[PDB]
C-alpha cells in the first residue's frame, strides 16, 4: 500500500489493502481474481489504484519499478452482454502483450460487473473457462496470449465454475473494520480527526443495525463513506467541531427515502448527545445537495463532494416542484427517452449521452428521467471517482463496447427523477448506493397549512360545477372537471404549488394565507370555460362571487382571443426570466397558416413572425429540433413560437406533447443567445364531448396554463359578454 | 368556517377583541376550541402529551382560559362538546401539573415546560385561583445537574470507546441505564437530602464523577487525546472494570499531562517535544490558541502572558523549519538546474540543519538568514520539488525544444498528431501551459546569476502561479507522457484520420446502400445496410456495427466550440438515424411479405445535392432517382414507406379474408409459394407444403390449378396497365408522384410487375382449385355437452389436456387425422401470426367441411400475444364469419390466472371431456395403420404402423439395438434397399423444434428418397421441459413448423421411432409403444 501512490482521504482498511495485494500478486503470476463484495468493498478503487500503481519503469516506488508494467483493458459487463465482447477484450490484450516485454509488460482484462451476466440470456460467461487457461479459443495456445483477469462483481458469484481463480469473497465489514475505515478516511487532516474520532464507533454500530434491519439492501457502505466524508468536510470547514444539526443533516442526507426506516431515530438513539428537536425538511436537504457552497470545492483538488441526487416520487411530480422553487437563475437541462414516433432508441440514448457530456464539460446541471436504459453508461460517472490530469477531473462514459474518459466541470450537479415503486422493485442496489436518495413526492414540499389550502380549494372547486338551474328543462350534473378544464383530482396540489411560488415571500402572516388562496382561485378560474363562468351566477358559489369572478375572468385575465392574450402578455415584463412558457387550451380550431400571417399583421410591433408547428408530421425529433433552431436563428427580438396540438383526432398526438415541450425548452436553454426574449405558446384544441375532461391538469412549474375559448378574434360579437348579459336582443337594435 | 381556516394557519385569532356579547363570544370560542384541536385524521389521542404540547404552544388557549375564568357567565353557555373538551383539557393539565410537586413528572414534559416558561407560568397562575417560583427554579436546577452528569457519562463513554480496540471496560450498570431513552419518571433521580442526589446512573463513587468532569474539560483538547492514547498503549485483550482504570490508565495520563503542564509553564521545554507533539499544527494557530486556552481551563489559574509568547515561539519554530525545507529544495533544484551562481547565505542554514539544539526559547542569529525566506509559501515548494525530480523532462526539452518561440508551432504539430479523445487533445494543452508557466526558471536561467535575480525570477514565477494552482501537476502529467512528447517531433505518417474527420469524409462522399442480399444469409437489419466510402480509387465498406461504434466515437469528441464540427457531426448522426429508420420500415415490409421489395435496392448519396437512387428488380420499370438535400428527402421517403406499409397490411388482411386456403400458410410461406408455383417443375418443398391442402400434390395437379386460375381478361388488364403506367410515371415531375402511383398500382394490380410469380388472388384461386380436385372433405362432430356456436373453453389439467384433445377428435372414426390446421399446440413465446392464422382458418366461409379447431395450452401464450389474439378474435367475430364453427380451447387447470383463460371465464364449459385410455389408444393405433400397397417402412414394425415410441424403466437394455435390428430386418427383404437411418440427438433442455426440423429437412426435399426411410429419433435425459409438445406435433399432427420457412409433413410411409427413458408416464402410453426390460 505504501509503495502505491498515495491519495488523501483514503482509509487503510484490511479490505483495500487485501484487494490491492491479491491483485498485484495475481496479475504478476497471471492468476484470475474474482473479487466480490457488497457495494463499498473498494474493489473498483482497488482496480484503479492497481492500474496506476504498477507502471513498469516510471513507477514512483522502486518496488513497483522492479515489477512489471500493467495495461488493463476495461470491459463493462451489462446484463445484456455477449461473449464476443469478452473475446474481443481478450484479443485486444493479446495483441497488446504481443511483441512487448513479457517480463515487464502485461495486459489483463477487467469485467467490473462480471456477476451481473452470470444469468444473461445469451450465455456470455460460458466460454471464459477455456479463455482463462489457453489465452484464446478455436486456435493454438501460444505466448503473448496468456492474460490476467480480475472478475470484479458486486453480487454473489457462482463458485463451482470460477474455482480456477482466487475467490477473494469479501465478507460483511465488521464493526472494527468500520471504525478503522472511519479513522483512515479522515486521515487528510490530523487535527479534526482527533476531535471527531469519538463519533466513529457509534456511527458504525448504527449503520450495521440499519443494514441488518431491512432485508432489502437499500443502504450500504457507499452511503456510510459519504456520511463520514461529509461530516469530515463540515467539521474542517467549521473548524470548531460538530453541532448536532450538522450530524443529523448528514445522516438524513445520506440515509433517507426508505419508507420503513426512521434512520434519524436509529442514529440519534446511539448518539443521545447528538439529538435535534427541531424540524428539518427534505426541501432544504435538496437545496444543500444541489447548491454546494462557494467555500466548497475551493481548495486544492476535489476530495470532498456530495453525491448525485436521486429523488423518489410517485405520479411523476418531482419536476414541477423542482422547476418551481429550486431551479433558480439557471434552468438545468432535462433529458428523456423522447416519445416522438419512429425514433430509434440507440440514436436517442447516444444523443442524450452527448448532451450529458456537453453539460458536464460546460458545468450545467442535468436532470434525467429514464435510467433503466442508460444506467450502464453512467454509473462510472455516478461513481464520482476522477482520473485527475492537469488538475482537471475526468470520468468514464461508455457507449456499448466503448468506454472513453471525458471532462467534468467543477460546478456540476446531477439529479435522477424516479418514482418510488420503480426504484424499490427495479433499480439495482449499486445504483442506489451511488446515488444520494431523497423522497420529495407531493406532500414533502407542501406545508400542512398548504394542504389545508389544497382541501379548501378542492371543496371550493367541487361546487363551482354544482349548478342547479331551471333556465333549461334538463338535469345534467356538472363535474368539477368540466367547469375547470384539465382538472384531474390532483390539479389542486399543482395549482397551490404554483400559487406559493408566485407569492415568493413564503412565510406565515395570515395575509399570505389569504392571498395565496385567492391567487390559487385566480389560477383555477383562468382555466375555466366561459360558459361555466357565466353559469356561475346560479351555482352553489353564490351570486356576488359570481360577479367578482366573471369580472376577473373577462377584465383582468384575458380570454377573448389568442391575439388579445398575446398582446397583453408581451406588453408586460416578467420575473427577470429571459423566456416565459405558456400552455393554451382551446375549443376552437387550430390555426391554419393564413391566421398566423394576419396574427403577425397586428403583431407588427412586438412579434417576429410567429411560426406554427403541426405535431402530426414530426415523425422524428430532429424535425422539431431543426424548426426550433431555425426559429431561434432568425433575427429580431421578443420572438414567439406556437405549437398546435389537436387532442381530438385519430392521431396519437396526446402524450407526445410531453416530449415536445421538454425538447423546446431544452433547445432554448442550449440554443438561445443572451440578447433576445422568447415566448413559447403551446395550443391545444379540445371538445365539449368529454375530451374536455379527460385532458390532464395544470402541468406545473415551467408551464403557465390558461384556457382560451376561441383562438381567432371576433369582430362581430363584443369582447365582453357581461354587457350582453345586461342587455337583451331588443336593445341590440336600438337606433342612435 | 372562517375561524377554522384562521386557526388552521398559525396566526392568532383573538387577541384584543371587545366582545362583551356573551352568547356570541361563547359560540366563537366553541368554534375555535373544536377547530384548533390537534386533529390527527379524526379525534385520535388516547394520550395526554400531545394535548399538553398544544396547550403550551398555542397563543390563544391561554387567552381563552383567561377569558373563561375571569367571569362565570361565559363557561355555562359555550357548547356541550366544547365544554367537554375544555374540561378534558383542564383535567389533563391538572394531571400533568399535580405531578410537578413530586418527582413523578416525566423528563420530556419537563423540558417542554422549561421551553415555554411564559406560557406555563401564565397558565399556572391562572389555575392557582381555580409555590410556582421556588418549585420551578429548584426543578430546573435539578434538570441542569441531570444534564451535567448525563454529558459527563456521555463524554466518558466516548473517550473510553475511542480506545475500545485496545481494552474493554464494563460500565457497571450505566451501559444499560444510559442506553434507554429519556422517557422515564423524574423520581428515579432520587433527589435526596441530608444534599447528595443519587440518580438512575448508579455512579460507583464521586471520584469517577470528578474524573468525568475533568475529562469533559479536556474532551476536545487534541493534546489530551494524544497523551491518553499513548498512555493507553501502556496496557498492551483485557476485560477490566472502571475502578482500577482510574489508576491504571487515567492517573498516569493525568500525571504526565500535569508535569508537561508545569513544563510549558516554566518555559523550559526542549525542542524534542516541539517537533514530537506539535507536528500537526503546521500553519494553523488560532485553533491552537483555543486549544492552549482549553489547556488552562483545568487549573483555576489565569492566562495573561502564557499562550501569546509561547504560540509565538511555536509559529517562529514552524517558520524556521519550513524555511529549512525551502532552502534545501531550492538548493536541490539549483544543483539539478546546472547553474553555479551564488547565494552565500544558505550554508549556515544547512549547517544548522545538521545541528541539534535543546531549548524552548528563540535562531536569534538566524533572523537575517530566514529574512530572505520568510514568506515564500507553505504550498508552491512542491512545484520546485517536482522540477527537481524531473531532471529527465528538462533535459529532453533542452535537447529538443530549447526556446519559447518554436513552441508555438510545436504544439500545433502535436494537435494533428494527438488523438481524437478528450485526454489526447488535453495532453497538448496541459504541456503547453506547464512549459509556459515554468519558462520563468527554465528559460530565463543562466549558468551564473546571483541571489537577487534568482529571487526576482521566483517572484515572477509566483505571480505566474496565482491564477493556476495546478501547474506542478500539469508538469507531472506532461512528464509522464515523455514517450509521446518524443514521438511527436519525429512523427511519421499517422495513418488514422479521426472520429470527426472521418465524419466529414463520410458526409462528403458517403454512399449508403440497401440491397436485401441475394446470398444465403438472413435479412437481419445488420446485413441489409452497407456504407461505401470511396476515395485514389480505394473504397472502404462499412457495416452497421462499425457505423454505430463510429457514432459512439464521434459522439464522445472533445470540446471544439465551433459551428462546423458539431453541426457536421450531428448532420452525420441524423442522416444515419434516418437511414437506419428507412432500413427499419423496409425490413418490417419484408417480414410482412411484399414481393415488390425483394429485389429492391437503394443508394443514398450523403454528399450534398446527392439525392437518392432507387432500383427495382424488374426490366419493365426504369430506375427511379431524385436530387436535393438528403435529410428532408429521406424524411419524406420514410413517411411514404410507412404509409405504404399500413396500406399493405390492410390489403393483405382484406385479401386473406377472401380466400380461406391462403390463410393456411404464414406470410413468408405465402411469398415462397408465390415464387415457387411459377416454376415449371417445382421443387419438393412446396409440393410437400401443398400436400397439406390438396394432399399428395403433384406437378400435373399444380399446373392444372395454375392454368385454370387465370383468364385472358386478366392478361388484357395487365397489358392495359403496362401500356398505361410509363406515361403516368412521366406525368408527375418529381419522383414522389411516380413512386406513389407505382405503389398504388402495385396494390391494385401486382401480377404484371413480376411475371414470374402469383399475386394473392391467383394464389387463392389455385389453392381453391387444388381443394376442388382433392375431395372427400373431412367432417368432425363435437362431443356431447359442447356448444357449436361459441368458444368451447376447457380447463382440463396439464397431464390431461393433450389426451383430452385426442379424445375430442376420436368422435370421427375412420376420418383422416388432424394436421397443423385446427390444432395449435401453443408454447411460451409463440408468434401471434400462428394463432391469427388458426382463428382465420376457423372463421372463414369457404371450407367445404365442418371441422373442430382446437387451441391447446392456451394459457402458455404470453400476455401480449394473448391480448393480440383476443383482440383479433373479437374483431373477426365482429366483422363476419360462419355461425356453425366448432372452436375448442384447452387450458391448464392450475393456470387459470393468465390472460386468455381469464377472458373466457364467461365462455366456460365446466365439463372437461375425456375418454378412457384404451379408447384413445385404439383410435391412434388404428389410424396409424398404413394401408397395404404403399411400399412403406412400417412393414417391419408390428404389422405396419409407421410410428413407435421405444421406452424402458432403466437404460442399457437395447432399445437402439431393437431399432437397428428392425432396420436390418427391413434391409433383409426388398434387396438393394440403401435405406437411410437418420439419427437426431435432441439434447438441450427447453427443447427446440427448429433443430429437429432442420436435421429432418434434407431427406424428402429430393424425391429420390421417396423410398422407405426408417427414421430413428433419439433423446437425452436433459430435455425435461420439451417432450410432449414436440412428440404430439410430429407424430399426431404430422407437421413440423417454422414461422418464416418451409413446413415438414410427417408422411404415411416413413417409419418414425422415438426413444424416451424413464408426469409423462401416462403420456407415453398414448402412442403405439414398445418397452424393453433387462
Ligand atoms: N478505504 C476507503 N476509505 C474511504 N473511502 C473509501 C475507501 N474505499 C472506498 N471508499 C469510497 O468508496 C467509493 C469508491 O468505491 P468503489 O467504486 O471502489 O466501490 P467498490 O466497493 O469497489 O464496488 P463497485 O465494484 O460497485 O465499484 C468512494 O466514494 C470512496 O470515497
Ligand atoms: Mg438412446
Amino acid at each position: 500500500l505504501r509503495g502505491a501512490p498515495i491519495r488523501t482521504n483514503i482509509a487503510r482498511n484490511l479490505a483495500l489493502k487485501e484487494n490491492v495485494f491479491m491483485m498485484v500478486i495475481c496479475i504478476e503470476l497471471k492468476i484470475p481474481l474474482f473479487l466480490v463484495g457488497k457495494p463499498g468493498s473498494s474493489k473498483s478503487l482497488a482496480k484503479i489504484i492497481v492500474a496506476d500503481a504498477m507502471q513498469g519503469q516510471a513507477a514512483f516506488s522502486e518496488l513497483f519499478r522492479c515489477l512489471k508494467q500493467v495495461h488493463l483493458v476495461s470491459f463493462q459487463c451489462s446484463p445484456h452482454s455477449t461473449p464476443q465482447g469478452i473475446i474481443s477484450t481478450f484479443k485486444q490484450c493479446a495483441r497488446f502483450q504481443q511483441g512487448k516485454d513479457l517480463g515487464q509488460y502485461v495486459s489483463v482484462v477487467v469485467l467490473d460487473q462480471v456477476g451481473l451476466a452470470e444469468d444473461s440470456p445469451k450465455m456470455p460467461l460460458k466460454t471464459l473457462h477455456p479463455l482463462l487457461e489457453d489465452g484464446c479459443i478455436e486456435d493454438d495456445p501460444a505466448p503473448y496470449k496468456k492474460v490476467g483477469f480480475v472478475g470484479i462483481s458486486n453480487w454473489a458469484l457462482d463458485p463451482a465454475k470460477m474455482n480456477r481463480g482466487i475467490f477473494v469473497s469479501r465478507g460483511s465489514p465488521n464493526e472494527k473494520e468500520l471504525i478503522e475505515s472511519a479513522e483512515g478516511i479522515c486521515s487528510s487532516d490530523r487535527l479534526v480527526q482527533d476531535k471527531i474520532r469519538g463519533y466513529f464507533a457509534p456511527f458504525a454500530k448504527a449503520y450495521e443495525t440499519v443494514c441488518q434491519k431491512q432485508d432489502k439492501e437499500f443502504f450500504g457502505l457507499r452511503d456510510y463513506y459519504s456520511l463520514i466524508k461529509m461530516v469530515f468536510a463540515k467539521a474542517k470547514a467549521s473548524k470548531r467541531g460538530l453541532s448536532p444539526q450538522d450530524i443529523t443533516h448528514a445522516v438524513l442526507r445520506n440515509f433517507s427515502g426508505k419508507d420503513n426506516i426512521q434512520a434519524l431515530s436509529i442514529f440519534t438513539a446511539s448518539l443521545p448527545e447528538a439529538r435535534y428537536k427541531e424540524e428539518v425538511s427534505t426541501v432544504e436537504l435538496i437545496k444543500q445537495n444541489i447548491y454546494p457552497g462557494p467555500q466548497a470545492s475551493s481548495r486544492g483538488l476535489d476530495g470532498a463532494e456530495s453525491r448525485y441526487l436521486l429523488v423518489l416520487t410517485r405520479n411523476y411530480v418531482a419536476l414541477q416542484i423542482l422547476q418551481q422553487t429550486f431551479f433558480e437563475g439557471q434552468q438545468p437541462e432535462i433529458i428523456f427517452g423522447s416519445s416522438f414516433p419512429q425514433d430509434q432508441e440507440y440514436t436517442q440514448i447516444c444523443r442524450n449521452i452527448n448532451r450529458v457530456k456537453i453539460c458536464m464539460e460546460t458545468g450545467k446541471m442535468v436532470v434525467l428521467l429514464n435510467l433503466q436504459n442508460l444506467y450502464e453508461s453512467l454509473y462510472d460517472a455516478l461513481n464520482q471517482y476522477y482520473v485527475y490530469l492537469g488538475g482537471q477531473k475526468y470520468v468514464d462514459l461508455g457507449l456499448g463496447t466503448h468506454r472513453v474518459k471525458c471532462r467534468v466541470h467543477t460546478a456540476f450537479r446531477l439529479i435522477v427523477i424516479e418514482e418510488k415503486d420503480v426504484v424499490y422493485k427495479q433499480f439495482p442496489v449499486p445504483l442506489i448506493n451511488r446515488l444520494e436518495k431523497h423522497y420529495l413526492d407531493m406532500n414533502t414540499v407542501l406545508q400542512p397549512w398548504q394542504k389545508s389550502i389544497v382541501q379548501e380549494l378542492q371543496q371550493w372547486a367541487h361546487e363551482f360545477a354544482d349548478v342547479k338551474a331551471d333556465q333549461f328543462i334538463a338535469r345534467h350534473k356538472y363535474s368539477p372537471a368540466d367547469v375547470f378544464i384539465g382538472y384531474h383530482s390532483d390539479a389542486c396540489a399543482s395549482v397551490v404549488l404554483q400559487a406559493v411560488e408566485r407569492q415568493g415571500c413564503r412565510d406565515l402572516t395570515e395575509e399570505l394565507y389569504r392571498k395565496v388562496s385567492e391567487e390559487a382561485r385566480s389560477i383555477l378560474l383562468d382555466c375555466a370555460t366561459p360558459d361555466a363562468v357565466v353559469r356561475l351566477s346560479g351555482s352553489s358559489l353564490g351570486s356576488f362571487t359570481a360577479k367578482q369572478l366573471s369580472q376577473e375572468y373577462y377584465y383582468a385575465q384575458q380570454h377573448n382571443s389568442f391575439v388579445d392574450f398575446l398582446q397583453a402578455h408581451l406588453r408586460m415584463t416578467h420575473h427577470e426570466c429571459r423566456a416565459v412558457f405558456t400552455e393554451i387550451t382551446t375549443f376552437s380550431r387550430l390555426l391554419t397558416g393564413n391566421d398566423c400571417d394576419v396574427l403577425a399583421s397586428e403583431l407588427r410591433g412586438l412579434a417576429s413572425k410567429p411560426v406554427v408547428l403541426s405535431l402530426q408530421q414530426y415523425d422524428t425529433e430532429y424535425s422539431f429540433l431543426k424548426d426550433v433552431r431555425s426559429w431561434l436563428t432568425n433575427p429580431g427580438k421578443r420572438k414567439v413560437l406556437v405549437i398546435q396540438a389537436d387532442f381530438d383526432d385519430g392521431t396519437r398526438s396526446a402524450q407526445l406533447v410531453a416530449s415536445a415541450k421538454y425538447t423546446a425548452i431544452n433547445e432554448i436553454n442550449k440554443t438561445q443567445g443572451t440578447k433576445d426574449f422568447v415566448f413559447v405558446y403551446f395550443v391545444t384544441k379540445l371538445s365539449r364531448m368529454g375530451s374536455g375532461t379527460s385532458y390532464v391538469g395544470f402541468h406545473g412549474g415551467l408551464w403557465r396554463s390558461v384556457h382560451i375559448d376561441d383562438l381567432r378574434r371576433s369582430t362581430i360579437m363584443a369582447s365582453d359578454v357581461t354587457k350582453l348579459q345586461n342587455v337583451t336582443i331588443s336593445q341590440l337594435f336600438k337606433p342612435e | 368556517e372562517a375561524v377554522s381556516s384562521a386557526c388552521q394557519s398559525q396566526t392568532s385569532v383573538l387577541e384584543g377583541l371587545s366582545c362583551q356579547d356573551l352568547q356570541k363570544f361563547g359560540t366563537l370560542l366553541s368554534a375555535v376550541i373544536t377547530k384548533s384541536w390537534p386533529v390527527h385524521n379524526g379525534e385520535p389521542v388516547f394520550d395526554v402529551d400531545e394535548i399538553f404540547k398544544y396547550l403550551l404552544k398555542w397563543p390563544d388557549v391561554r387567552q381563552l382560559f383567561e377569558l373563561c375564568g375571569t367571569n362565570e357567565k361565559i363557561i355555562d353557555n359555550i357548547t356541550e362538546e366544547g365544554r367537554q373538551l375544555m374540561a378534558t383539557a383542564e383535567s389533563v393539565f391538572q394531571k400533568v401539573a399535580g405531578e410537578l410537586e413530586n418527582g413523578t413528572i416525566v423528563v420530556g414534559q419537563l423540558e417542554l415546560i422549561l421551553e415555554h416558561q411564559s406560557q406555563f407560568l401564565d397558565i399556572w397562575n391562572l389555575n392557582r385561583r381555580r409555590d410556582v417560583r421556588s418549585l420551578l427554579k429548584r426543578r430546573r436546577d435539578d434538570l441542569l445537574f441531570l444534564k451535567q452528569e448525563k454529558r459527563y457519562v456521555e463524554s466518558l463513554l466516548r473517550q473510553l470507546g475511542r480506545v475500545k480496540h485496545l481494552v474493554q471496560v464494563d460500565f457497571g450498570n450505566i451501559e444499560i441505564i444510559h442506553s434507554q431513552d429519556l422517557s422515564n419518571k423524574k423520581l428515579n433521580e432520587a433527589v435526596i437530602k441530608l444534599s447528595y442526589k443519587r440518580e438512575t446512573h448508579y455512579c460507583l463513587s464521586p471520584d469517577i464523577r470528578e474524573m468525568a468532569s475533568k475529562l469533559d474539560s479536556l474532551k476536545d483538547s487534541h493534546i489530551f487525546q494524544d497523551f491518553w492514547q499513548e498512555t493507553a498503549e501502556s496496557l498492551n485483550e483485557l476485560k477490566v472494570s472502571l475502578p482500577e482504570v482510574l489508576e491504571y490508565l487515567y492517573n498516569p495520563c493525568y500525571d504526565n499531562f500535569y508535569t508537561l503542564y508545569e513544563n510549558l509553564k516554566s518555559g523550559k521545554i526542549t525542542f524534542a517535544e516541539v517537533d514530537a507533539i506539535f507536528k500537526d499544527f503546521v500553519d494553523k494557530y488560532d485553533e491552537l490558541k483555543n486549544d492552549l486556552k482549553f489547556m488552562c481551563t483545568m487549573n483555576p489559574q489565569d492566562q495573561k502572558g502564557w499562550i501569546s509568547e509561547r504560540v509565538g515561539q511555536i509559529k517562529e519554530y514552524h517558520t524556521l523549519h519550513q524555511a529549512v525545507s525551502s532552502a534545501k529544495v531550492i538548493l536541490q533544484v539549483r544543483r539539478a538546474l546546472g547553474v553555479t551562481g551564488d547565494f552565500s547565505v544558505l550554508n549556515p542554514l544547512l549547517n544548522f540543519a545538521d545541528s541539534f539544539e535543546d531549548f524552548g526559547n528563540e535562531s536569534p542569529q538566524f533572523i537575517k538568514a530566514k529574512q530572505l525566506l520568510q514568506d515564500i509559501s507553505e504550498p508552491r515548494q512542491r512545484c520546485l520539488e517536482e522540477l527537481a525530480r524531473q531532471t529527465e523532462l528538462v533535459a529532453w526539452l533542452h535537447k529538443a525544444l530549447e526556446d519559447i518561440n518554436e513552441l508555438k508551432v510545436f504544439v500545433d504539430l502535436a494537435s494533428i498528431s494527438a488523438g481524437e479523445n478528450d485526454i489526447d487533445v488535453d495532453r497538448v494543452a496541459c504541456f503547453h501551459d506547464a512549459v509556459q508557466g515554468y519558462a520563468s526558471l527554465l528559460y530565463k536561467m543562466d549558468e551564473r546569476t546571483n541571489f537577487s535575480d534568482f529571487m526576482n525570477h521566483l517572484q515572477e514565477l509566483w505571480r505566474a502561479l496565482d491564477n493556476d494552482q495546478h501547474l506542478p501537476d500539469k508538469l507531472k502529467d506532461s512528464a509522464r507522457n515523455l514517450e509521446w512528447l518524443k514521438t511527436v517531433k519525429e512523427s511519421h505518417g499517422s495513418v488514422e484520420l479521426s472520429s470527426l474527420s472521418l465524419a466529414t469524409a463520410i458526409n462528403s462522399r458517403g454512399v449508403y446502400v440497401i440491397e436485401a442480399p441475394k446470398d444465403g444469409q438472413k435479412i437481419s437489419p445488420d446485413t441489409v445496410l452497407r456504407l461505401l466510402l470511396p476515395d485514389p480509387e480505394a473504397l472502404r465498406t462499412y457495416s452497421t456495427e462499425e457505423l454505430k461504434e463510429l457514432l459512439n466515437k464521434l459522439m464522445l469528441m472533445s470540446g471544439k466550440k465551433d459551428h462546423n464540427s458539431n453541426t457536421e457531426v450531428e448532420k452525420f448522426s441524423e442522416v444515419f438515424s434516418n437511414m437506419q429508420r428507412l432500413v427499419h420500415v423496409f425490413i418490417k415490409l419484408h417480414c410482412a411479405g411484399n414481393m415488390l421489395f425483394r429485389t429492391w435496392t437503394a443508394k443514398v448519396y450523403c454528399c450534398p445535392d446527392g439525392g437518392i437512387f432507387m432500383n427495382f428488380g424488374l426490366e419493365l420499370l426504369s430506375q427511379l432517382t431524385e436530387k436535393g438535400d438528403v435529410i428532408q428527402l429521406l424524411g419524406a421517403l420514410c413517411r411514404q414507406m410507412e404509409d405504404f406499409l399500413d396500406n399493405w397490411k390492410t390489403v393483405v388482411a382484406q385479401k386473406r379474408a377472401e380466400h380461406f386456403y391462403l390463410n393456411f400458410y404464414t406470410a413468408e410461406q405465402l411469398v415462397y409459394l408465390s415464387s415457387e408455383l411459377r416454376k415449371p417443375r417445382p421443387s419438393e418443398a412446396a409440393l410437400m407444403m401443398l400436400s397439406f391442402i390438396k394432399g399428395k400434390c403433384t406437378v400435373q395437379d399444380l399446373v392444372q390449378a395454375t392454368s385454370a386460375c387465370e383468364s385472358k381478361a386478366d392478361r388484357y388488364c395487365l397489358r392495359e396497365v403496362m401500356k398505361k403506367l410509363p406515361q403516368q410515371l412521366l406525368s408527375e415531375p418529381s419522383l414522389m408522384g411516380k413512386l406513389q402511383v407505382i405503389m398504388m398500382q402495385s396494390l391494385v394490380y401486382m401480377s404484371a410487375f413480376l411475371p414470374h410469380c402469383l399475386d394473392l388472388d391467383a394464389l387463392g384461386r389455385c389453392l381453391a382449385h387444388l381443394a376442388t380436385m382433392g375431395g372427400t372433405p373431412v367432417e368432425r362432430p363435437l362431443p356431447k355437452g359442447l356448444q357449436a356456436g361459441q368458444p368451447n373453453l376447457i380447463l382440463c389439467g396439464h397431464s390431461e389436456v393433450l389426451p383430452a384433445a385426442l379424445a375430442i377428435y376420436m368422435q370421427a372414426p375412420r376420418q383422416p387425422l388432424p394436421t397443423f390446421d385446427e390444432v395449435l399446440l401453443c408454447t411460451p413465446a409463440t408468434t401471434i401470426e400462428e394463432v391469427e392464422l388458426l382463428l382465420r382458418r376457423c372463421l372463414t366461409s369457404g371450407s367445404q367441411g365442418h371441422k373442430v379447431y382446437s387451441l391447446l395450452f392456451a394459457d402458455q401464450l404470453s400476455y401480449e400475444v394473448g391480448c393480440q389474439a383476443e383482440e383479433f378474435f373479437q374483431s373477426l367475430c365482429t366483422r363476419a364469419h360462419r355461425e356453425d364453427y366448432q372452436l375448442v380451447i384447452l387450458c391448464d387447470a392450475a393456470r387459470e390466472h393468465c390472460y386468455i383463460p381469464s377472458t373466457f371465464s364467461q365462455y366456460k364449459v365446466p365439463l372437461v371431456p375425456q375418454a378412457p385410455l384404451p379408447n384413445i389408444q385404439a383410435y391412434l393405433q388404428s389410424h396409424y395403420q398404413v394401408p397395404k400397397r404403399l411400399l412403406s417402412a412400417a412393414t417391419v414394425f408390428r404389422d405396419g404402423l409407421c410410428v413407435g415410441i421405444v421406452t424402458s424403466e432403466r437404460a442399457g437394455v437395447g432399445k437402439s439395438l431393437y431399432v437397428n435390428t428392425l432396420h436390418t430386418k427391413l434391409k433383409a427383404k426388398l434387396r438393394d434397399e440403401t435405406v437411410p437411418l437418420k439419427i437426431i440427438r435432441l439434447t438441450e433442455p427447453h427443447l427446440d423444434e427448429n433443430q429437429v426440423l432442420s436435421a429432418l429437412l434434407p431427406f424428402l426435399k429430393e424425391k429420390y428418397q421417396k423410398m422407405p426411410v426408417i427414421f430413428h429419433i433419439d433423446i437425452s435425459t436433459s430435455v425435461q421441459t420439451g417432450i410432449p409438445i414436440f412428440l404430439f406435433k410430429l407424430l399426431i399432427l404430422q407437421y413440423l413448423m417454422d414461422i418464416n420457412g418451409k413446413i415438414w409433413r410427417r408422411s404415411p410411409g416413413h417409419l418414425y421411432l422415438v426413444e424416451i427413458p424413464q408426469p409423462l408416464f401416462k403420456f407415453l402410453d398414448l402412442f403405439p409403444k414398445v418397452t424393453c426390460r433387462p
